[PDB]
C-alpha cells in the first residue's frame, strides 16, 4: 500500500541543524514531485519546499530559502530534507506529500503522517474559523483569494485538504470541482473567480475536522486559516 | 466429413441472410443526405470554426 | 506564460523523451535477424546452438542479437511480413538433406522446390531489397548418406555433375544464390551447418559485422 | 593584365555554369529527393549551399573581368562581394574538415550535427562583419578597380586575420590527411582479412573513394594556401614591383584553382555513392 | 451427392441474395445528391506534430474527451498525447514490440493494444502507485491481433489473423463469444455507435454485420476485389465505409444490404490503410499507401481535399468525437493534427 513514513524530527537547540528523511514505499517515487508541508502547533498549514520529479526543479518558501535544503534519493525511495539555523519559528509538525502533474492527474493526493520538530503571495481566506455542525445536515465552507485563481487555460487551481483531529490531511477536491479518489461524493466543491464553496451534504461523524483551502496557481503555495467542525 | 459438415452450415448461416427486410436505395440514400444535413452546421471539419473556437491554434 | 502545473507537466514530457532516447539508442546497437525456412528443416536446431512470434536473445563478443521465429504463425505473411522491413539480415534455413523428399501436405510437391520458392519470393521482396540473407544449409551430414543411394538427378533432372557431396553441395548452393535478382542491393551468405557444428554463431557473428560496417560505408557517402 | 584577365575569365564562366548547374542539382537531392538526413547529409547540404552562394558571387568577378578591370559597381558592394567569396570559400573547408573527423568515427547524432553547421555559420558571418568593418574603416579604397592587389601596410589587423585563416587551414587539412588516410588504410586490411566472402571488393572500392577525396581536396585547396604565405609577407614587406605583379598573377590563377572543388563538391558525392546513381538511373 | 447438392443450394441462395438486392436498387446515391452542392476545396492545416515515436506508426485511438491520444509504434512504446499541448502523458513499454492496434477505452482509465504475440494485453491507467500497468492479458487467438475496441470498461471486441473476431469479457480474461464465418484474416473492426452491433473486413474482400449479443453474422456485405484493410461505421449506425488494397472506398447501407458509392480515382493505384468520418459523416477521410490522406465527399464521391504532410504510409487516423480535429499517424514516426480555418 501506499506509505509515506517521516523521521529525524525531536527536540533542537535554537540555532541548530537537523535532518528530516521521508521514505516512500508502495509507489512509483521517482515519478512523483515532493513537497514538504509544515504545520505549527494550533496553527495551518504552511507549504516549505518542492522538489519535481527528476530533481530537475526546486523551490522554496521565502521564510525557510538559504536556510533548508530539499533533495531526494530515488533509488533509495527516500525524501530529504537538511535544515540549518533552526529557530523557534520553525516549531512545527513536518509533512511528506506526493504530487504528480500531467494532465488530468491529482496532485496532493497522498500525505504522510508527519515528523514533530520542536526548537527550544496570494492570501487565501477563510474568515469563519468554527463552524457548529450536526449529523444528516448540509454545511458549505467558504475560502476567498486576493487573485484570481482561474488560469486562462480554463483551470481553476484551487484544492480542499481535510485534516481530521489526529490525522494527517486528505484531498478532498482537486482544480476547485474534480473528487479525489476515494473520498465520497457527498463533498462538493464550486466556486468562481475569486470566491469558492465547498458543500458537505448530508454530514457524518467522520466529516468532522478542520478544512484548509490550498492555490495552486503560482509559488509559493499557500494555505487558508482552516474552518473547524464541530458537533 | 469436414465438408460436408461445413457444407450444412453455410447453407443455413446463407438462409438467415436472405430474409432480412430491404429497403429501397432511394429511401437509405435520403436518410443519409438528410443526417449530413441535419449535422452540416455542427461539423468543424466541413464548416472550419473561428479562430477563437478552435483548440490547436 | 504557463500555469504552475502546466510547467511541471511539461517538465513529465521532458524527461519521457530522455528515456526514449536512451531507449532508441540501446535498441539501434541491438542485431535483429528474421529467422525464415521450412518446417522440419532444421530451424528449430539453429536456435537450440544459438504461439505468436518467439524471439531470442543471445550475445557474442559484446554483441546483443534479437532472433525473431515466425514459422508459428498460419496467417496471410503479406499482411505482416512489412513489420520486418528494416532487420539487419535475414536467416534463412534449407535442409539439405529433403532433395529427394516430397512435401507431406502436397504429396507432389518436391520438399527442396518448396524452400526455392519460399527464398525466391522472400530474396526478390519488395520489403527486403537491402536486406542481406544468411543461407543456412542444415543436414549436411545425412545429406551425404543420402547421396549414395538417392542421386541429385531425383531433385535435379537436369543435373550433370558428378554424384560426389563436394559437387552436389555446391550445385545446390549456387541455384540459391541464383534466385537472387538483386545481387549489387543484397548480399547472400552462405554456410554449411550440422547438428554438431559449434561455429555457426561464429558465422552469424562474421556475416552481421560484414553488413554493419558496409551499411555504414553508405551512410558516409563513401560507398 | 591582358593574359591573365582572358583566362579568368573563361575559367570562371566554366566554373559557374558547371557549378550552378551541379549544385542546384545536388541541392534538389538532400530536399526533394530526402526527407530524413544523416550527420554526413546535413553537413554535404550546407556545403551545398556555401558552394552555391560562392558561384553566385563569380558573376560579379567575371563582369569585373570582362570591362577590363574595370569596376563601377562601387566600393561598399566590391568589399561586399570580395569578403563573401572569402567567406563561403573557408565555409567548405571548416564543414569538409568536419565530415572527415564524422566519416573518421563512423568508419573506426544528427542534432550534434545541426548545432556544429548553426556555429560556424554564425561564426563565419561574425568574420565576414570584422573584414567589412576593418575594411570600411580605414576608407582608403579606389572605386576603380576591385579583386587587385592591396600592400596592407595601413591595415596590418586585416593582414593578420587573413594570417589566422591559413595557419587555420594547415590545421584543417592535417585533420583532414590524418583521418582519409586512417579510412583508406583502415578499409584496405579489412579487405585481406575478408577476402573469402561474397563481396570483397567493396571495401577495396570504397578505401580507393576516400583517396579520391583526399586527392580532390589536396588539388584545389593546398597550392593556394602554400603560397598565401609569401602573398601575405609581401603585402607587409617591401617588395619589387616586378615581383608584386608575380605574386599577384599566381595567387588569383590558384584562386581559379580553389574555386573549382565548388563543382567537384556535388560531383564527387553523385559518382561515390551507389543510392545516387541508382536514384539518378 | 449429398455434398454437390448442397453447394448447388448455396448458389441459389446467393442468387435469391442478389436478386433481392437488385430488386431494391431502384435508384443510386449519387443521383439522389446530383442536385446538392459540393462541399469545395477543404483545406487543413498541420496544427500539431507528435515527435517521439521511433518506428513505425501503426496505429491510434483518440479518447472521448477528444484531447487525449494513444499511438502505438513498433519501437515497443505506447505513447499517450496530450493533443493540445503535445506534452507525453505516458509512455508504455510493452513486452512485446511487435503491436498492430491500439485503442482508447471510452472512460479513459484503460488502453488496449495486441500484435504479432497474439494477445490483447490491457492496461490501467488510474492507478496508486502513479503508473500504468498491465491489468490483462487476453490469449485465445491463433493469430496476429489486428484491431480491438472497448465497449466498456469489462467488454472489448478484437480482431484476429485467425479469421475469427472475438468478444471479451476483461475481469475473467475469457472470450463469452467467438465470431467465426470469415475465410481470410480479419484486418479491422468497427462498432456501432450503440454498440450491439459490429463490423468487420477480412482479407476475403468481404464485411460482416455481427450481432454482440445474438453471436451470429447479421450481414455479408461483398464488392472489393482485395483483401479489406479498413472499416468505419456511419455517425447514425446504419452505413458504413470500408478500404481496400485495391485504392478503393465502397459505402455499404445496412438496411439496404448492398454497395451504395465508390470512392475511386484513375491516379489513384495504392492501397488504403485507414478510413474515417467527419462528425456529421459528410466528409470521409482515407489514408493511402502513396503518403497521402484524400479527403472524400461521403455524398457526391468527390475529391475534397488531400492532406499531404507523412514521407512514409499513413497507416492509421482518427477524427475527434466533437469533430474538432483529425489525426493521422504514419510509417514516418510522426502524427501530425489537421483542421480547417475560416
Ligand atoms: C549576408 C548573407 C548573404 C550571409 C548568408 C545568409 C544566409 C544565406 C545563411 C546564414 C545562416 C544560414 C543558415 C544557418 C543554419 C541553417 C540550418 C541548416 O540545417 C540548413 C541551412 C541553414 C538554414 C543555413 C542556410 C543559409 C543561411 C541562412
Amino acid at each position: 500500500d501506499v506509505q509515506l513514513v517521516e523521521s529525524g524530527g525531536g527536540l533542537v537547540q535554537p540555532g541548530g541543524s537537523r535532518k528530516l528523511s521521508c521514505s516512500a514505499s508502495g509507489f512509483a517515487f521517482s515519478s512523483f514531485g515532493m513537497h514538504w508541508v509544515r504545520q505549527a502547533p494550533e496553527k495551518g498549514l504552511e507549504w516549505v519546499a518542492y522538489i519535481s520529479s527528476g530533481s530537475g526543479t526546486i523551490y522554496y518558501a521565502d521564510t525557510v530559502k538559504g536556510r533548508f535544503t530539499i533533495s531526494r534519493d530515488d533509488p533509495k525511495n527516500t525524501l530529504f530534507l537538511q535544515m540549518t539555523s533552526l529557530r523557534s519559528e520553525d516549531t512545527a509538525m513536518y509533512y511528506c506529500v506526493r504530487s504528480i502533474y500531467y494532465y488530468g492527474s491529482s496532485p496532493f493526493d497522498f500525505w504522510g503522517q508527519g515528523t514533530t520538530l520542536t526548537v527550544s503571495d496570494i492570501v487565501m481566506t477563510q474568515a469563519t474559523s468554527s463552524v457548529p455542525v450536526t449529523p444528516g445536515e448540509s454545511v458549505s465552507i467558504s475560502c476567498r483569494s486576493s487573485k484570481s485563481l482561474l488560469h486562462s487555460n480554463g483551470n481553476t487551481y484551487l484544492y480542499w485538504f481535510l485534516q481530521r483531529p489526529g490525522q494527517s490531511p486528505q484531498l478532498l477536491i482537486y482544480r476547485m470541482s474534480n473528487l479525489a479518489s476515494g473520498v465520497p461524493d457527498r463533498f462538493s466543491g464550486s466556486g468562481s473567480g475569486t470566491a469558492f464553496t465547498l458543500t458537505i451534504s448530508r454530514l457524518e461523524a467522520e466529516d468532522v475536522g478542520v478544512y484548509y483551502c490550498m492555490q495552486h496557481l503560482e509559488y509559493p503555495l499557500t494555505f487558508g486559516a482552516g474552518t473547524k467542525l464541530e458537533l | 466429413t469436414a465438408s460436408i459438415a461445413q457444407a450444412r452450415k453455410l447453407v443455413e448461416q446463407l438462409k438467415m441472410e436472405a430474409n432480412i427486410d430491404r429497403i429501397k436505395v432511394s429511401k437509405a440514400a435520403a436518410d443519409l443526405m438528410a443526417y449530413c444535413e441535419a449535422h452540416a452546421k455542427e461539423d468543424p471539419l466541413l464548416t472550419p470554426v473561428p479562430a477563437s473556437e478552435n483548440p490547436f491554434r | 506564460t504557463l500555469s504552475a502545473e502546466d510547467k511541471a507537466a511539461v517538465e513529465r514530457s521532458k524527461m519521457i523523451d530522455r528515456n526514449l532516447r536512451e531507449d532508441g539508442e540501446k535498441a539501434a546497437r541491438e542485431v535483429k535477424l528474421l529467422l525464415l525456412g521450412a518446417g522440419e528443416s532444421g530451424k528449430n536446431t539453429i536456435v537450440k546452438q544459438m504461439t505468436g512470434i518467439v524471439e531470442t536473445h543471445f550475445t557474442f563478443k559484446d554483441l546483443h542479437f534479437k532472433m525473431f521465429d515466425v514459422g508459428a504463425q498460419r496467417s496471410e505473411r503479406k499482411k505482416w511480413i512489412h513489420c520486418f522491413e528494416g532487420v539487419t539480415a535475414i536467416i534463412f534455413c534449407v535442409a539439405l538433406s529433403d532433395y529427394d523428399l516430397v512435401l507431406a501436405e502436397d504429396e507432389e510437391m518436391n520438399r527442396m522446390h518448396a524452400s526455392m520458392k519460399l527464398f525466391d519470393s522472400i530474396c526478390n521482396n519488395k520489403w527486403f531489397t537491402d536486406t542481406s540473407i544468411i543461407l543456412f544449409l542444415n543436414k549436411k551430414d545425412l545429406f551425404e548418406e543420402k547421396i549414395k543411394k538417392s542421386p541429385l538427378t531425383i531433385c535435379y533432372p537436369e543435373y550433370a555433375g558428378s554424384n560426389t557431396y563436394e559437387e552436389a553441395a555446391a550445385y545446390i548452393q549456387c541455384q540459391f544464390e541464383d534466385l537472387n535478382k538483386r545481387k549489387d542491393t543484397k548480399e547472400i551468405y552462405t554456410h554449411f551447418t550440422c547438428s554438431t557444428d559449434t561455429k555457426n554463431v561464429q558465422f552469424v557473428f562474421d556475416a552481421v559485422t560484414d553488413v554493419i560496417i558496409k551499411n555504414n560505408l553508405k551512410d558516409c557517402g563513401l560507398f | 593584365e591582358k593574359l591573365l584577365s582572358t583566362v579568368l575569365t573563361t575559367s570562371y564562366s566554366v566554373i559557374f555554369i558547371v557549378g550552378l548547374v551541379g549544385n542546384i542539382i545536388a541541392l534538389y537531392v538532400f530536399l526533394g529527393i530526402h526527407r530524413k538526413r544523416n550527420s554526413i547529409q546535413i553537413y554535404l547540404l550546407n556545403v551545398a549551399i556555401a558552394d552555391l552562394l560562392l558561384i553566385f558571387c563569380l558573376p560579379f568577378r567575371i563582369m569585373y573581368h570582362i570591362n577590363q578591370n574595370k569596376w563601377t559597381l562601387g566600393v561598399i558592394l566590391c568589399k561586399v562581394v570580395g569578403t563573401l567569396f572569402y567567406m563561403n570559400m573557408y565555409i567548405s573547408i571548416i564543414l569538409l574538415g568536419f565530415i572527415s573527423l564524422d566519416r573518421y568515427i563512423k568508419i573506426n547524432t544528427t542534432k550534434q550535427s545541426i548545432y556544429v553547421c548553426c556555429i560556424v555559420w554564425m561564426l563565419a558571418l561574425g568574420g565576414f562583419l570584422t573584414m567589412i568593418i576593418l575594411t570600411l574603416k580605414k576608407g582608403g579604397h579606389n572605386s576603380t578597380m576591385c579583386f587587385h592587389y592591396r600592400d596592407k601596410h595601413n591595415a596590418k589587423g586585416e593582414a593578420i586575420f587573413n594570417f589566422i585563416l591559413v595557419v587555420m587551414f594547415w590545421l584543417i587539412f592535417l585533420l583532414i590527411i590524418l583521418s582519409y588516410i586512417k579510412i583508406g588504410k583502415n578499409l584496405l586490411r579489412i579487405s585481406k582479412r575478408r577476402s573469402k566472402f561474397p563481396n570483397s571488393g567493396k571495401y577495396a572500392t570504397t578505401a580507393r573513394n576516400s583517396f579520391i577525396v583526399l586527392i580532390i581536396f589536396t588539388i584545389c585547396f593546398v597550392p593556394y594556401h602554400a603560397f598565401r604565405f609569401i602573398y601575405i609577407s609581401s603585402q607587409l614587406n617591401v617588395s619589387s614591383c616586378y615581383w608584386k605583379e608575380i605574386v599577384h598573377k599566381t595567387n588569383e590563377i590558384m584562386l581559379v584553382l580553389s574555386s573549382f572543388n565548388s563543382c567537384l563538391d556535388p560531383v564527387m558525392y553523385f559518382l561515390m555513392s551507389s543510392n545516387i546513381r541508382k536514384i539518378m538511373c | 451427392s449429398e455434398l454437390d447438392q448442397l453447394r448447388q443450394e448455396a448458389e441459389q441462395l446467393k442468387n435469391q441474395i442478389r436478386d433481392a438486392r437488385k430488386a431494391c436498387a431502384d435508384a443510386t446515391l449519387s443521383q439522389i445528391t446530383n442536385n446538392i452542392d459540393p462541399v469545395g476545396r477543404i483545406q487543413m492545416r498541420t496544427r500539431r506534430t507528435l515527435r517521439g515515436h521511433l518506428a513505425k506508426i501503426y496505429a491510434m485511438h483518440w479518447g472521448t474527451d477528444s484531447r487525449l491520444l494513444v499511438s502505438a509504434s513498433q519501437d515497443g512504446k505506447l505513447i499517450i498525447w496530450d493533443s493540445y499541448t503535445t506534452n507525453k502523458v505516458h509512455a508504455i513499454p510493452l513486452r512485446s514490440s511487435w503491436v498492430m492496434t491500439c485503442a482508447y477505452a471510452p472512460s479513459g482509465n484503460y488502453v488496449a493494444c495486441g500484435g504479432l504475440d497474439n494477445i490483447c494485453s490491457i492496461y490501467n491507467l488510474k492507478t496508486r502507485e502513479g503508473n500504468v500497468r498491465v491489468s490483462r492479458e487476453l490469449a485465445g487467438h491463433t493469430g496476429y491481433l489486428s484491431c480491438c475496441r472497448f465497449l466498456d470498461d469489462n467488454q472489448i471486441v478484437t480482431s484476429s489473423g485467425d479469421t475469427t473476431c472475438a468478444l471479451w469479457d476483461i475481469e475473467t480474461g475469457q472470450q463469452t463469444t467467438t465470431f467465426t464465418g470469415h475465410t481470410g484474416d480479419v484486418m479491422s473492426l468497427s462498432l456501432a455507435p450503440d454498440t450491439r452491433l459490429f463490423v468487420s473486413g477480412a482479407c476475403d474482400a468481404s464485411a460482416k454485420l455481427w450481432d454482440v449479443r445474438e453471436g451470429m453474422c447479421r450481414q455479408t456485405f461483398t464488392g472489393h476485389e482485395s483483401d479489406i484493410n479498413a472499416i468505419c461505421f456511419f455517425p447514425n449506425g446504419n452505413a458504413f465505409a470500408t478500404g481496400s488494397d485495391d485504392a478503393t472506398c465502397r459505402l455499404f447501407d445496412l438496411r439496404a444490404d448492398q454497395e451504395l458509392m465508390t470512392y475511386s480515382h484513375d491516379n489513384i493505384i495504392c492501397g488504403i490503410t485507414s478510413v474515417s468520418f467527419s462528425k456529421s459523416g459528410r466528409l470521409l477521410l482515407a489514408g493511402y499507401d502513396d503518403f497521402n490522406c484524400n479527403v472524400w465527399d461521403a455524398l457526391k464521391a468527390d475529391r475534397a481535399g488531400v492532406l499531404a504532410g507523412h514521407d512514409n504510409r499513413v497507416s492509421c487516423l482518427g477524427v475527434t468525437d466533437d469533430g474538432m480535429a483529425v489525426a493521422t499517424g504514419s510509417w514516418d514516426s510522426f502524427l501530425k493534427i489537421w483542421n480547417g480555418s475560416s
